[PDB]
């Protein structure tokens, strides 16, 4: 559950080639496709009619983008990832009422679109790495509900 | 799934339930959110505290709709077919709760039913809750 | 740590009145009837084929006062949860092969043993603390596993 | 349910794994046992070393059984009846990996098919990799 050095530096890594606005708003628009009761969040975001229309809908790719930055910052924070996702945490449970299973569902969307964007760079063992850091960050942002 | 002896067992059950069924409904969701504080992510327009009318009510609400599955145990589906568009379409609970819902139903029986709470028994109702439970979440996606 | 004054309290108050050797056997039996899968990890325990048999097996018995006990002992380091159970953990792991599901599965059936057992005095608030409890052992149990 | 769109979506990726269903069984077991090791306690008699023969002879069986269910998309409980029964009776893995693996064997694929791992097509394949672990833990009580 810890990273070993190794596995950070894999992670940092990869991470840099990463187009955060794109894999946020591919991440977010998969998450509602694969798993449409997320959707339950984002009536007030239009036309979720069509795979097409979640994927194009600009109001997901713009939580997408929101999303997936707050993410890209917590990685320079993986010794402190509960420090980091604390208000995000409290914000989370008390105002936004989302249940934390949707970080899980939207860590295993976000290694897919990994793993489809990187195709063998994305190896077993960055895999690993990965599902540790999503892991983690689910954990964090799930450990102030109450 | 569902075998004659578990049917049987879940109705001797539901059966010594009776007319508690509403009052353990609501001691059930009370159990859930209190063990498992992510369920009340679902609940942000409840008063949940102890007492709570909107959870007796509710409770109320989930305890008919198990006597309904108990009373249509060979056509589940069809029986629970509106509260399954209903969770999939408008409500959208998240899967995992399901098992967090019936396990506290599995305890609130158990609370309840010194004589009939056998090992079978037990082992039947928690098929019939998992039973139910894949029929509510049958049109997710 | 997770639980509260309120809740260590009730942990402690109700265990005064467990027979650890009973509740064990009554658990470890319940276990192989409602996850009859979980009967995997003991092929040399004799007569399994019923729940009648499975109640009534010595063996079963046997090693459910056992289980218990450690859980028992466990019970008096609520803080240290993963420091007290480490050597077991590695056992489970190394050793008996054991999928640390298992513990997650025991807990659920120790919680409807207790509930069945004490019926009223098991109150909503106690099967609270007590959940914590389950799940803080088996996130223990498990938590050498590599 | 997996719908006829899901079977047409399906059928239509996975016959462009084509050849290398054996490697890419493999190697989604290894994605497996590396990301969740608490798998490897089911594995405890095996060399689970990097492209060991067993782990490439197990990852071509699953390959295989997983393009039978493909292939027989409309009956699959008949068509994995022999598997079902000794997942339930004899290997006896907790329901629970079936996801661990599912997860698995969809990376691996999202990593191998380009082309063809869209949106759609991934809701698809997760339905899919659902509904056959459906059925292979369907006898387990
Ligand atoms: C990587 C995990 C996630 C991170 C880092 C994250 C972060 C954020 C941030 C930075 C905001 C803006 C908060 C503010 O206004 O100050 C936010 C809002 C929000 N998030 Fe999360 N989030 C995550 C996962 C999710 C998931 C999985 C869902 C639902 C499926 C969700 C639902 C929402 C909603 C509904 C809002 C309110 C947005 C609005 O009002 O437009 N989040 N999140
Ligand atoms: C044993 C499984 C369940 C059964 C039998 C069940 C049944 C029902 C019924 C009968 C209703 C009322 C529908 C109506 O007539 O208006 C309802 C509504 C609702 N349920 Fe489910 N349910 C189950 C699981 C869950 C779970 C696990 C959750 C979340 C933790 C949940 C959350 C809700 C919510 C939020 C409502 C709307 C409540 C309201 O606004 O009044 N349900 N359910
Ligand atoms: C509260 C959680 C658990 C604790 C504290 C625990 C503790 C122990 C202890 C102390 C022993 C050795 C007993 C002795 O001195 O002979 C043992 C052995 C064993 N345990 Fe665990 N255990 C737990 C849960 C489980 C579960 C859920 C399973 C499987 C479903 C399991 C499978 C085994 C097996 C197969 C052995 C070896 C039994 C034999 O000698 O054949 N344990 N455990
Ligand atoms: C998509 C889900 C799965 C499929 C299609 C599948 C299929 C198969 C097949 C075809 C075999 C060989 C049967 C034979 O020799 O006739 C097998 C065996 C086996 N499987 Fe499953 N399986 C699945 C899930 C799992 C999971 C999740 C685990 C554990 C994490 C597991 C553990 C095992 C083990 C230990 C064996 C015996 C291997 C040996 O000793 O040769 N399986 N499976
Ligand atoms: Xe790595
Ligand atoms: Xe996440
Ligand atoms: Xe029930
Ligand atoms: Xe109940
Ligand atoms: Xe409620
Ligand atoms: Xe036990
Ligand atoms: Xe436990
Ligand atoms: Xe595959
Ligand atoms: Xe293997
Ligand atoms: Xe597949």
């Amino acid at each position: 559950v810890h990273l070993t050095p190794e596995e950070k530096s894999a992670v940092t890594a990869l991470w840099g080639k990463v187009n955060v606005d794109e894999v946020g708003g591919e991440a977010l628009g998969r998450l509602l496709v694969v798993y449409p009761w997320t959707q339950r969040f984002f009536e007030s975001f239009g036309d979720l009619s069509t795979p097409d229309a979640v994927m194009g809908n600009p109001k997901v790719k713009a939580h997408g983008k929101k999303v997936l930055g707050a993410f890209s910052d917590g990685l320079a924070h993986l010794d402190n990832l509960k420090g980091t996702f604390a208000t995000l945490s409290e914000l989370h449970c008390d105002k936004l009422h989302v249940d934390p299973e949707n970080f899980r569902l939207l860590g295993n969307v976000l290694v897919c679109v990994l793993a489809h964007h990187f195709g063998k760079e994305f190896t077993p063992p960055v895999q690993a790495a990965y599902q540790k850091v999503v892991a983690g960050v689910a954990n964090a942002l799930a450990h102030k509900y109450h | 799934v569902l075998s004659p002896a578990d049917k049987t067992n879940v109705k001797a059950a539901w059966g010594k339930v009776g007319a508690h069924a509403g009052e353990y409904g609501a001691e059930a969701l009370e159990r859930m959110f209190l063990s498992f504080p992510t369920t009340k992510t679902y609940f942000p327009h409840f008063d949940l505290s102890h007492g709570s009318a909107q959870v007796k009510g509710h409770g109320k609400k989930v305890a008919d709709a198990l006597t309904n599955a108990v009373a249509h145990v060979d056509d589940m589906p069809n029986a629970l077919s509106a509260l399954s568009d209903l969770h999939a379409h408008k409500l959208r609970v998240d899967p995992v709760n399901f098992k967090l819902l019936s396990h506290c139903l599995l305890v609130t029986l158990a609370a309840h039913l010194p004589a009939e709470f056998t090992p079978a028994v037990h082992a039947s109702l928690d098929k019939f809750l998992a039973s139910v439970s894949t029929v509510l979440t049958s049109k997710y996606r």
